[PDB]
């Protein structure tokens, strides 16, 4: 369902923009399929990346890199549809993470991605969706402080919604 | 448009906007339409210029008149009755007719390097292209006034000598020759460095021109000239010495 | 004699210092052969000022560029000139979009004030901007005169022959003599230079590392006779020119009665029952067509053709619906069918989430039978689960529902060169029964033309003659409403105001009408333009949208044109093996005393050789070569190895109507995915690449293709990025990336190519690019056209031969007629021999022995000649038969004609249509007022201001995308030259002028003469001025932003105020801008012409306002 103008749009700025910087992930929101943080992400991860050890500055770097080069080149003869636009995001997300150990560079900080995952941020993109999915099986400390965490701001900006929905 | 009805408005005085490049539209009747049953109007009234209307004024000529209160451009008897003797400086006057009676026409052509201005009774200078205009004793006027201005072929800059300055003490305008100086280390060579200025607003060709050589160069510390012709000051722009 | 090739890649020449170059006027004349596709700007031939450093621009150069260089659609003929006492260029272009491939003389003359550039011997442009001497005789030895392109690599491809150059300009008279030596040696005073080529080296030297290029033979100067008869604007083939027309109008013998093999295609079950028509509506169809056109000389052999398939007997054969459509989320009416599932739930909205339960249920669910839920997922297209023949909705299964009538022909492969093939489909239109191919078009001789109907209506009393108007659509009839309602808007130029032979129908017996479906006059109201209303509108006609039973004939203009359809592109179709007659009268070229020469056109098909079957000698032409269009084509499927594919589009002839635009009978990258599919990008420099085969492999002279659109955005390297020949031999023969035009086709020389060849690969790196169609051209006497017999020809004469001559056949179309009488009139005609066989004797010509005829360089009235240039060509402003050429203006035995519009001179008609040369006409002006004063934010020496002042030097052109503003820009135009160049403050100083006028007033519009639009280089920004208008008063009424362009330039800026406010006398105008880059020459007032609110609103009776002066004074005279 995704607008042709929009493709070439798209196509546009993926043969424009570089590997490096938001500007792969920058012209992918504001789309008709509504995946959106791209750049949030990118925005996000860059100012945060500091925060991170060398190997999480590397790691965020190759991750970086693998989303945008695959993004750009496997982004062929997929469906129209959102639904397989948005499996596919989220299948290169995964690959590009497990292929660059998010699971121990996230362990070596935990305090910080606590820092950056908001509960908006988990409420409104399906990105951030997955990456806490992985990180909840990225390590039992870790993911320890993941729920922790999320459910520290979901009780914030819920109340007794997030323990009513959070049963036991 | 649409516009709002109020009866504290009423009568209401809706102004009138459109492209006042385009000429008007003699206004025969007016259109009022709405939706509402329960609108009663009694009258509509056209509330008209003073004496200005574009539409027939758009398409008038010399020897026809306008109209003003009534604001419509007719054809007229009477007007443009003044024909003295004309006289126009730096221009020659081909006369259909000795005498200045109605009906005269006289062609005012600017000599060499010379523009016509075209001065009318108000404040419209129109400079034609065509170097002669044949002005007509229409009814016994000159339908236009007409001069000679004369011409300049402006500063000569850069581009006219290279590595020279130009000095015009008497400006650039018909008839000027302005002298242009070989800034060092250029040199004079040729016959003449005023470049004179013709009608056609641009300059004459250079009867000479400034060279750009470097000098002999100086020797290197600790370093021979290999190159014999170097020891000369004579060495165009590009010229190679060997040490 | 000879000529030089250049292959465009630096193969450029200089000429040696032994001979002088001219300083005041000289005269350049070449004859050349421009192939298409030149590196736009291209140069063949330029003096340059080697020792210039800074100013390269002095100097002059010829050769071809494009108007409107963004993206870039018209490739014409220039010449450039700067003489060095000038202060920059002036350039002029050619009249038309070159056409390439096409042997035409080429000349310039500057008589040191006049700048003139002649095509073909005709006067297309003339100039005086630039005045004086070239250059002064001190620079002579920096002058260097150097052939083939610029230094800048601006080459030419193509061929060059006689390089001519005078020291002076010489007249029409004096080039149209040189033209008509074409080729004469001869050494005169005037001649700086006539080069045979013989030995070029003798005074030219190659450029560094021996960039030569090759030496050949002229092929011919030039050719007497063009038989290029263009079809016109609204004509698309030779049946569409008015002398055949007229010939076949007065030709019975050309329209004996016309048997014409028809077949109708019926299809069965595989027990051969139930057909799609039956037998009886057959013949009741046939039987009407017969009654509708024994009248016209027509008869119609019926040929019937069976097909056997009940698996295709069951689906439906939609018309005019896309398999690609369907389920597009959007309603289509003509796909919206129960069996297409309501265009597969896009012209259906329902509550449909309440049916998910329906999915994965293994059976076939109605709900589920849409593109929502994806036609079940193929679960209604299994026929396992359920019949395929109503549930199929899903637009992938090779088992669907219904198919197209394309795929049914795909299926088919029928034998349309010999018969007018009849299909059936359902006609879910209500305007027409189907859609049939034109005449012009790929598929009529091919076997995917034909006519679909409606069984419904087929061999239906009532509804009869609406097959008669699809035949009358397959005849090359248009509709006789066109010029009306089947324009694309009301500036169509096939107005059909009045019935006539080139607008509309182009037919002068069919009056004007609407797209009226009763057979009635047309009431008020009826017209799509509404300007004017319908008389005795032809509903009568069998090809007007009238009802059926109204419809009763066609107009005698209509039946010459299905004679010459019939003649021409339904020569296959017709029985019998007659030769094909002469379109057109034989012309008579000159007459000696006692012996006249002449000659005559080939046959309308083309065809100068036997017809025999399956040899390629079919297609071979004259010189025993041969030359064919695409046959088969294919490419990969993206994110797919292999790919096979067969894009019919790229195939064939070209059939695009207009280039330069993405039109879908064309190939593309992108339209070889799934619309309903994101399209993969192209891949890297390997090259994503279409193959196309021929269907006779050859050795090859040239190739050519006819691209139709081009990304507009990278280099010069035209998106293309190899072309791999395919030979026989299996070599692939890259020949590496070429540049594009969107109009002109790529054509490239093949002399190299010694070896058979069947095919090519063309690779592109573009994402939206498209491919019409290709063509091949063989070597001279190539073997696929000895082994044939060549057609000959009889002359007969009234009277006869005087000596007992049996014509002595006529292989070169030429004859010399010794019997000749003086004051004795003769009729001429030829009969075409293909072998035994006689063809339709040609239309006879009266001519009277030393008589004047047209063409012989004296205008005879008498014979309706408009001029006679003594020359049978058209293009060079007088047509083949004495009249003048359209636009082209001119007088004198023999007629040297011009180019009216754009030389600079205006005249009565000119006013109208002139706007160059007259400029706007319209009451609100246009005696321009100009800058008298001018005041500048940032004024200085090297940069004044008062350049603004007057009209500015014409010989200024705008330069856009500047990379900087150089100094040579400053002595004609006012830019901030004092201001520095720092990124970070130079968007805040608005750099602004003020333009004041001798006398102020109003104006209807404002002149901008822009010499530098602003516009960098690297930005896509184009620059913004706040354009303010200051009065009398000194108010700045500010007209607002407007954005610049070199396009534009000199750019119209309309002004526009409030009616209920007077005007205001525009004192000064002031453009403000945040830009550095932006210099402006001048700035004009276009005054307006006779009207002024200011002074009239105090006006009173005794005192008279002057309309054009447009001021209100006290008077004496008047009210008596
Ligand atoms: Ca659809
Ligand atoms: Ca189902
Ligand atoms: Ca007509
Ligand atoms: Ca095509
Ligand atoms: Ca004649
Ligand atoms: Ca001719
Ligand atoms: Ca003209
Ligand atoms: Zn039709």
């Amino acid at each position: 369902r995704l607008s042709l103008q929009n493709t070439a749009e798209i196509q546009h700025c993926l043969v424009n923009a570089g590997d490096v910087g938001c500007g792969v992930f920058e012209c992918f929101e504001n789309n008709s399929c509504e995946i959106r943080g791209l750049h949030g992400i990118c925005m996000t991860f860059l100012h945060n990346a500091g925060k991170f050890d060398a190997q999480g500055k590397s790691f965020i770097k190759d991750a970086l890199k693998c989303k945008a080069h695959a993004l750009r080149h496997r982004f062929g003869c997929i469906s129209r549809k959102c639904p397989a636009i948005r499996e596919m995001v989220s299948q290169l997300q995964r690959e590009c993470y497990l292929k660059h150990d998010l699971c121990a560079a996230a362990q070596e900080n935990t305090r910080v991605i606590v820092e950056m995952i908001h509960f908006k941020d988990l409420l409104l993109h399906e990105p951030y969706v997955d990456l806490v999915n992985l990180l909840l099986t990225c390590g039992e400390e870790v993911k320890e402080a993941i729920t922790h965490s999320v459910q520290v701001q979901c009780e914030q900006n819920w109340g007794s919604l997030c323990s009513i929905l959070s049963f036991c | 448009g649409l516009h709002v009805l109020s009866c504290r408005n009423n009568p209401l005085i809706i102004p009138v906007v459109h492209d006042l490049s385009q000429p008007f539209y003699h206004s025969q009747a007016v259109r009022v339409s709405f939706s509402s049953p329960l609108v009663a109007i009694s009258g509509v009234a056209l509330r008209s210029f003073d004496n200005f209307d574009p539409v027939t004024l758009s398409s008038c000529q010399r020897g026809e008149t306008y109209s003003p209160a009534e604001q419509s451009c007719v054809h007229f008897a009477c007007e443009k009755t003044d024909c003295p003797e004309l006289a126009v400086e730096n221009a020659s006057l081909n006369c259909s007719s000795s005498d200045r009676y109605h009906g005269a026409q006289c062609t005012v052509s600017c000599r060499t390097g010379y523009v016509l201005q075209i001065r009318r009774d108000d404040e419209l200078i129109k400079s034609q292209t065509g170097p002669s205009v044949t002005v007509t004793c229409t009814e016994g006027k000159w339908n236009k006034q007409v001069a000679c201005e004369p011409v300049d072929c402006s500063i000569p800059d850069h581009h006219q000598v290279y590595a020279a300055s130009f000095s015009c003490p008497e400006g650039t305008t018909f008839g000027s020759q302005c002298s242009f100086q070989c800034r060092h280390p250029a040199q004079l060579k040729g016959n003449n460095s005023l470049l004179t200025c013709m009608e056609d607003g641009l300059w004459s060709f250079p009867e000479a021109l400034c060279e750009l050589m470097c000098l002999a160069p100086p020797p290197v510390p600790n370093a021979d000239l290999q190159t014999a012709r170097c020891r000369e000051n004579k060495h165009k722009v590009g010229s190679f010495c060997k040490y | 004699s000879r000529a030089l090739y250049f292959s465009g890649r630096g193969e450029q020449l200089r000429l040696r210092a032994d001979l002088e170059l001219p300083r005041d006027a000289f005269t350049l004349q070449v004859w050349l052969r421009a192939e298409g596709g030149q590196r736009s700007p291209a140069v063949i031939t330029g003096l340059y000022d080697k020792c210039s450093y800074i100013s390269r621009d002095r100097g002059w150069v010829v050769g071809i560029h494009t108007i409107s260089d963004q993206d870039n659609k018209d490739p014409r003929y220039f010449f450039s000139l700067k003489t060095d006492r000038a202060r920059q260029v002036t350039t002029i272009n050619a009249h038309r979009s070159y056409l390439p491939g096409q042997w035409v003389y080429l000349a310039a003359t500057y008589d040191g004030q006049f700048m003139k550039l002649y095509v073909n011997g005709a006067q297309v442009a003339t100039s005086g901007e630039q005045v004086g001497g070239i250059f002064s005789p001190l620079t002579q030895k920096c002058k260097v005169l150097m052939l083939g392109g610029s230094a800048l690599n601006h080459n030419y491809r193509g061929y060059i022959e006689h390089f001519s150059l005078w020291k002076v300009a010489r007249t029409q008279r004096e080039i149209l003599s040189d033209m008509e030596t074409h080729g004469a040696h001869t050494a005169l005073p005037q001649l700086l230079l006539q080069e045979n080529w013989d030995n070029v080296k003798h005074a030219w030297s190659p450029m560094k590392d021996g960039s030569s290029p090759k030496v050949e033979f002229s092929n011919a100067h030039g050719f007497l006779l063009d038989t290029s008869l263009e079809p016109p604007l609204c004509g698309q083939t030779l049946c569409d020119n008015t002398e055949v027309i007229a010939s076949y109008n007065q030709l019975s013998s050309f329209r004996q009665p016309k048997v014409v093999r028809y077949r109708v295609v019926n299809l069965y079950e595989d027990d051969h029952k139930n057909p799609t028509v039956t037998r009886e509506q057959v013949d009741f169809q046939h039987h009407q067509l017969a009654e509708a056109f024994k009248q016209y000389n027509i008869s119609w052999e019926l040929d019937v053709l069976e097909v056997s398939n009940s698996s295709l007997r069951r689906r439906l054969i939609l018309a005019n619906c896309d398999i690609s459509k369907i389920g597009d989320e959007n309603c289509d009416p003509e796909c919206n069918h129960t069996l297409t599932g309501h265009d597969g739930g896009d012209c259906r909205h329902l509550r449909h989430p309440a049916f998910v339960k329906k999915q994965h249920n293994g059976v076939c669910d109605m709900d589920c039978n849409y593109e929502r839920f994806n036609f079940d997922g193929g679960e209604c297209c299994d026929p396992e689960i359920t019949n395929v023949t109503q549930t199929c909705f899903d637009p992938d299964s090779p088992h669907r529902a219904y198919l197209d009538v394309n795929e049914l022909k795909n299926i088919l492969k029928l034998d349309g060169s010999t018969h007018l093939n009849i299909f059936f489909a359902k006609s879910s239109e209500e305007e027409l029964a189907g859609v049939a191919t034109w005449p012009w078009d790929k598929e009529a001789l091919m076997h995917l033309g034909g006519i679909v109907l409606n069984p419904s209506f087929y061999g239906m009393p009532g509804h009869t003659h609406t097959m008669i108007h699809q035949i009358g659509h397959s005849l090359g009839l248009y509709h006789v409403f066109r010029g009306i309602s089947e324009i694309q808007s009301c500036s169509d130029p096939c107005m059909e105001t009045e019935p006539s032979f080139e607008t509309g129908d182009l037919c002068n017996d069919t009056n004007p009408a609407p797209k009226h479906k009763s057979c009635g006059d047309p009431g008020p109201g009826n017209d799509t333009c509404g300007f004017h209303s319908f008389f005795n509108t032809p509903y009568n006609n069998f090809m007007s949208y009238a009802d059926d039973d109204c419809t009763d004939s066609f107009t005698p203009n209509q039946v010459a044109r299905m004679h010459c359809y019939l003649d021409l592109v339904y020569q296959g179709w017709q029985p019998s093996r007659k030769p094909a007659p002469v379109a057109l009268a034989p012309q008579v070229l000159g007459h000696t005393t006692d012996s006249v020469t002449l000659e005559w056109f080939p046959p309308i098909d083309g065809h100068f050789f036997e017809r025999e079957l399956g040899s390629a000698c079919h297609l071979c032409l004259e010189g025993r070569i041969l030359v064919q269009y695409a046959s088969n084509a294919s490419s990969p499927m993206p994110c797919s190895p292999s790919g096979h594919w067969s894009p019919r589009e790229a195939e064939g002839h070209p059939d695009v109507e207009q280039p330069c635009k993405s039109s879908v009978r064309t190939w593309s990258p992108n339209s070889a995915v799934n619309p309903h599919t994101v399209p993969p990008a192209c891949p890297e420099p390997q090259g994503c690449y279409l193959e196309l085969e021929f269907l006779y492999p050859l050795v090859p002279e040239s190739l050519t293709i006819w691209v139709t659109f081009v990304s507009t955005d990278w280099d010069s390297s035209g998106a293309v990025n190899d072309i791999k020949l395919l030979a026989v031999s299996g070599k692939n023969i890259s020949l590496g990336p070429q540049n594009v035009f969107c109009d002109v086709p790529l054509t490239i020389r093949l002399w190299d190519v010694g070896e058979e060849v069947y095919g090519i690969q063309i690779y592109t790196l573009d994402e939206h690019l498209e491919i019409d169609a290709a063509m091949l051209t063989s070597t001279a006497d190539t073997p696929l056209c000895l082994q044939c017999k060549p057609l000959k020809y009889k002359v007969v004469r009234d009277p006869p031969l005087q000596m007992d001559v049996a014509s002595i056949l006529h292989l070169n179309r030429k004859f010399v007629d010794m019997d000749l009488n003086l004051g004795s009139v003769y009729q001429y005609w030829v009969i075409t021999i293909s072998g035994t066989e006689e063809s339709e004797p040609s239309p006879a010509v009266t001519y009277i022995h030393g008589s004047g005829y047209c063409g012989d360089g004296i205008i005879q009235k008498d014979q309706g000649e408009q001029c006679d240039d003594m020359n049978k060509i058209n293009g060079d402003g007088c047509s083949l038969f004495c009249r003048q050429e359209v636009s082209f203006n001119c007088i004198d035995e023999p007629s040297r004609c011009y180019f009216h519009d754009g030389d600079g001179v205006c005249e009565e008609f000119e006013q109208k249509t002139s706007i160059k040369d007259c400029g706007v006409y319209t009451p609100q002006g246009f005696l321009d007022q100009w800058a008298s004063n001018a005041s500048v934010s940032h004024q200085d020496q090297q940069c004044p201001g008062w350049v603004i002042i007057g009209q500015p030097a014409a010989s200024q052109v705008c330069r856009t995308k500047v990379i900087d503003l150089s100094e040579g820009i400053s002595q004609h135009a006012w830019y901030p030259c004092t201001i520095s160049y720092p990124y970070s403050q130079l968007a805040q100083t608005t750099f602004w002028l003020r333009a004041y006028f001798s006398q102020p007033m109003v104006a209807a519009a404002v002149i901008v003469h822009l010499v530098t639009d602003g516009t960098y280089y690297g930005d896509q920004k184009q620059e913004t001025i706040s354009v303010q208008l200051l009065d009398t008063k000194d108010q700045s009424h500010d007209l607002g932003l407007h954005v610049l362009s070199c396009r534009n330039n000199p750019l119209i800026i309309p002004v526009v105020h409030d009616l209920s406010q007077p005007f205001y006398h525009s004192q000064a105008v002031r453009v403000s801008f945040s830009s550095p880059l932006v210099a402006i020459s001048g700035v004009a007032l276009r005054s307006f012409d006779n009207f002024d609110p200011v002074t009239l609103s105090s006006c009173q009776r005794g005192e008279t306002y002057s309309p054009a002066e447009q001021s209100c004074v006290h008077f004496a005279c008047e009210k008596t």
